[PDB]
RNA sequence: CAGACCUGAGUGUGGCAGGACUACCCGCCGAACUUAAGCAUAUUACUAAGCGGAGGAAAAGAAAACAACCGUGAUUCUCUCAGUCAGCGGCGAGCGAAGAGGGAUCCAACUCGUUGCCGAAUCGGUUCUUAUAGGAACUUGAGUUGUGGCAAUGGUGCAGGAAUGGUGAAAUUCAAAGCAAACCCGUUGCUACAUCAUGUGAGUAUUGAGCCAAAGAAGGUGUUAGCCCAUUGAGCCAUGAACCUAAGAGAGUAGCACUGCUUGGGAGUGCAGUGUCAAGCUGGCAGGUAUGUGUCUGCCAAAGUUAAAUACAGAGUAGGAAGACCGAUAGCGAACAAGUAGCGUGAGCGAAAGUUUGAAAAGCACUUUGGAAAGAGAGUGACAUAGACCUGAAGUCGUGACAAUAAUGGAAGUACCUCCAUUUCG
RNA sequence: UGGUUGGCGUAGCAAAGAUCUAACGGAACGUUGGAUACUGGAGCGGGGAAGGAUUUCGUGCCAACGGCACUCGUACACGAGUUGUUCGGAUACUGAGCACAACGUUACACCGUUUUUAGGAAAAGGGGCAACAGAGAACCUGGGAUUAUAUUCCAAAAAGAAAUUGCAUG
RNA sequence: AACGUGUCGCGAUGGAUGACUUGGCUUCCUAUUUCGUUGAAGAACGCAGCAAAGUGCGAUAAGUGGUAUCAAUUGCAGAUUACCGAAUCUUUGAACGCAAACGGCGCAUGGGAGAAAUCCCCGUGCAUGCCAUAUUUCUCAGUGUCG
């Protein structure tokens, strides 16, 4: 609903700039390892219970 | 950067601002380089400022009467036990028997031939 | 209706996040941390789950200011005048 | 000493650690010229491949690439597929320096070497 | 604007004053969900926001 | 009554405490599982968990110790004493030490109170000397309801060192597969495969010749490298502080009764509670069986500090050395963005994952079909049945060809096939 | 522990009545029109709490997911989006309650009372918290104002009209 | 015939194996080695030109300064590495001005902007307990003791 401690938006709001595929330039690197963001967070799966 | 610290005060303050006014502008270009080379310009004058100002406290409270007073940021931080430690001041003290028995029997050198 | 249908039943929060260890586990109702027993002063720690306290104890976060003290210790607080 | 322990010291040395360990031979010339044996590698010395494919192919450092422990040379590239031709890595102490480019500090190095 | 989170509205007054030379009739932030806060910010009619958004660089 | 003191407040001022860590260590607390072939005492165990506290160690320590000697001489530790012809114990299961002795460590000792002789000599603060000196002046401020002494350094200066770092050596990128069957002869002799079409990565390999070595010591480099690179030696080099040059002698104490825990400790090892409660004009405590008594021996408790040898049995910081260890279902849970994802209301639980393509990305441009994914060519590379991927098993499946007609199985033949072996030109 | 398997293209995917048509789109289910039903105001309606926390919106996308399919999606990617003197909350109520302090008890506070054998006033009974459904509480409409917010946005003829708090001003 | 069975050749699925190993485990050592009210550890939120995570850092934010070192970093773009003295160190947290699912609210002090003062931002102090002290000796309370 609307309540939400700033706390709690800040938080989600952390989560949610979280919540982005990895920079295409990353993967070019020397000696890079990751591809898929491995902590992709979907709201209909894993639950950010705050 | 030398040239940055004969500035004085003021003119330290002034030549700060111009670049925090000039740093805003690469943000509004940033939304639509240099950006990175004027941030650190900008922590230079706080480095060179903040420095007059540690350096012109403890010109304040130098001399033995006032550093006690001394802020406490200023006061040589060692480690919280370094500090409620024993100095050498108050550590090698011993009484004034055990001074004289070591002035009358001192660790007088010797060999065994 | 012990299963499914009671779990439609549940509505609450026993726990929101922790001020100190941002645990979920803040009991809303007796305003404490089940985790840090928080407020209290001393931080919940126990010897029979050394998992945890392998888990939350020094050197599992930034140790911010002790890296900087440790770096000092180690050069005699070498210090400029 | 032990293998895990040399062997990560240079998979994880500094980039202050590869420039030295990432050196190259001089050429005869320079190795009579300099009593030097080898010398780290720069940009712009100019250097023959001396194993490898590209054995025996004089050209100038490019440019050397620490994180790749590689030293591109200005004639040891090859086409991509697209036809751009790009710089082919090769390994300094597989090269041999022809003609390292001086200055006052590399002088020095020469000079306690 | 984008502005500081914790910056509160008479603040932003006050530092579109300074920055930007120019009244701010009134200005209604909001904090983004991202986070951020967002400033709308007025401008008096003595001040055109056009004017001044251009010769900001916009 | 003004004050004075005593008692107690309130602010100001200067400080500290609280948290973390807690492997080890100190104090309390305190199980049970287990074992006893049951089980209660016992055992597990004075352990786990619990609480409280330290430090780089801690605690202990300078005799109210042992012995019974030709006597030793703080503590800790260690080997042994000793799994004990000690001892405890349903005397069962079991538990179980100490003296001495060898050793480590140790130029290891001291301080109060008291007694006696003094009696503010003290302390705090202020100022001061380049100094919150162990200095000086000054202070009622504290302190005679007893500080302290007696007997029973600070300031400034130079250097060196050490220690860390900083620097720093040799020599091929030399030359181009074998046989001669101990070494010497011998620095010498002699020796294709899958008309067309491509195909052999890198030379640390082989050989031949040298070469360095107070350095052969392992790592890197496209193959296995003393000599391609890096490493270290000497020698130098710098540095912020630091580091090295007559009297007395402890009282709710010790003891004792009861209780309780505890201990090998046994008519009591230590302790605690409560009651009781000394002595110091044949003192007191120990002298491992109680009591009363007499000798003798060692000691002198009830206040304090104290390095080293020791612990680190789920710690840290900064480094280092290793291995008959594991080798990616192993080794830490974690070789990876691992206490991460994820899970649980929570306390908490908690993975899998080798980006090991290649020497290098050279990571398949371009053509072609396809809406695409993709496919067919082409290209790179030594290899792409090396294609984002070393190897590439089994099992399973697809396909081609082939033999064929409960399963498996054994024996023996025979039919057909055999990229198999051997033999023969026997 | 990992992988694989037969069963097996099987068992099923049968609760809530439903789609039809043309045109367009598209590489091939959507969109619009029409038709047809359904929900049937205790609604497959319109707003909120809890909860969720970007699901919102637009563009694109449809590899994977949406147990059939998708051209569509709550999916994917990219860019957007939430505006307050007056709404709610806090500032500022008390309530069942809770607990800091002190004090007490405990080997120990991580206990208890909740005032303290207690000098709690700093310019008779210490401090605080505890209700987004209780008490409190100054604002209304119109909009041609959005892709998405509005009792929040609108601009000088504020579309406008108010009330209200503080200070100050005649 | 078919299916099914079976052998073989290829191929797929699968991920064993082998080799590898900047990891673990164990042992040993060293030392000027042991946090915090001078705000610790932990937690939060942030900071890069493209940066989610991890790391680094803290509005001076993948760093400022000192030192050495050198010519890089390197996905692209654009013009470092190592160490350590000076600083910087946001919200918190023992957390301490009062609270707290509130990015809330104070009192005092100084600053700032500003403005017709009110508002608004900022810095510093302000928890409790205890010890010391009142050094120019603070103010007091008691049918405590006296005078
Ligand atoms: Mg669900
Ligand atoms: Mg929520
Ligand atoms: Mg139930
Ligand atoms: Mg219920
Ligand atoms: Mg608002
Ligand atoms: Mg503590
Ligand atoms: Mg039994
Ligand atoms: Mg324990
Ligand atoms: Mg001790
Ligand atoms: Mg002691
Ligand atoms: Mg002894
Ligand atoms: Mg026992
Ligand atoms: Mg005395
Ligand atoms: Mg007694
Ligand atoms: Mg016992
Ligand atoms: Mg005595
Ligand atoms: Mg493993
Ligand atoms: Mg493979
Ligand atoms: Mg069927
Ligand atoms: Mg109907
Ligand atoms: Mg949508
Ligand atoms: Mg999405
Ligand atoms: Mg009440
Ligand atoms: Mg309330
Ligand atoms: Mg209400
Ligand atoms: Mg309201
Ligand atoms: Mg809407
Ligand atoms: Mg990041
Ligand atoms: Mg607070
Ligand atoms: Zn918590």
């Amino acid at each position: 609903g609307r309540f939400k401690p700033l706390a709690i938006k800040k938080k989600y709001a952390k989560k949610l700039k979280q919540n982005r595929p990895v920079p295409y330039w990353i993967r070019l690197r020397t000696g890079n390892r990751i591809k898929w963001n491995e902590k992709r967070r979907h709201w209909r799966r894993t639950k950010l219970h705050y | 950067i030398r040239d940055l610290r004969d500035k004085s005060k003021d003119e330290l303050l002034k030549q700060l601002m111009e670049f925090k006014k000039e740093l805003s502008q690469l943000r509004v270009a940033q939304q639509l380089g240099r950006i990175r080379l004027i941030r650190k310009s900008i922590a230079r004058i706080l480095t060179v400022l903040n420095r007059n100002q540690r350096e012109s406290l403890r010109k304040v409270y130098a001399g033995r009467r006032l550093r006690l007073a001394m802020p406490k940021a200023l006061r040589p931080k060692l480690t919280r036990r370094r500090r409620l430690a024993l100095k050498d001041n108050e550590k090698n003290r011993k009484t004034r028997r055990q001074l004289r028995m070591a002035r009358k029997f001192p660790r007088r050198v010797y060999a065994v031939k | 209706t012990k299963g499914t249908t009671s779990m439609g039943q549940r509505h609450g929060r026993t726990h929101i996040l922790c001020r100190r260890c941002g645990r979920n586990a803040y009991h809303v109702q007796w305003e404490r941390c089940a985790a840090c027993a928080y407020p209290r002063a001393s931080r919940r720690r126990y010897n029979w789950s050394v998992k945890a306290i392998k888990r939350r104890r020094t050197g599992t976060g930034r140790m911010r200011y002790l890296k900087e003290v440790n770096r000092r210790i180690k050069n005699h607080f070498k210090t400029s005048l | 000493g032990s293998r895990r322990k040399a062997r990560r010291a240079h998979f994880q040395a500094p980039s202050h650690v590869r420039r030295i360990l990432m050196s190259a031979p001089l050429s005869k010339e320079l190795r009579a010229k300099y009593n030097v044996r080898a010398m780290p590698v720069r940009k712009d010395d100019e250097v023959r491949v001396k194993r490898g494919a590209y054995k025996g192919r004089e050209g100038k450092v490019t440019a050397c690439y620490r994180l790749r422990w590689v030293i591109h040379i200005d004639k040891v590239n090859r086409e991509k597929a697209n036809g751009t031709t790009v710089p082919v890595g090769v390994h300094p102490s597989n090269v041999e320096i022809t003609k390292l480019k001086l200055n006052h500090n590399r002088k020095a190095i020469l000079e306690r070497k | 604007f984008i502005v500081d989170s914790n910056a509160n509205k008479t603040e932003i007054k006050k530092a579109m004053r300074k920055l930007y030379q120019v009244k701010a009739v009134k200005v209604n932030t909001l904090i983004r969900p991202d986070g951020l806060k967002k400033a709308y910010i007025r401008l008096s009619a003595s001040y055109d926001a056009l004017e001044t958004a251009n010769k900001m660089g916009l």
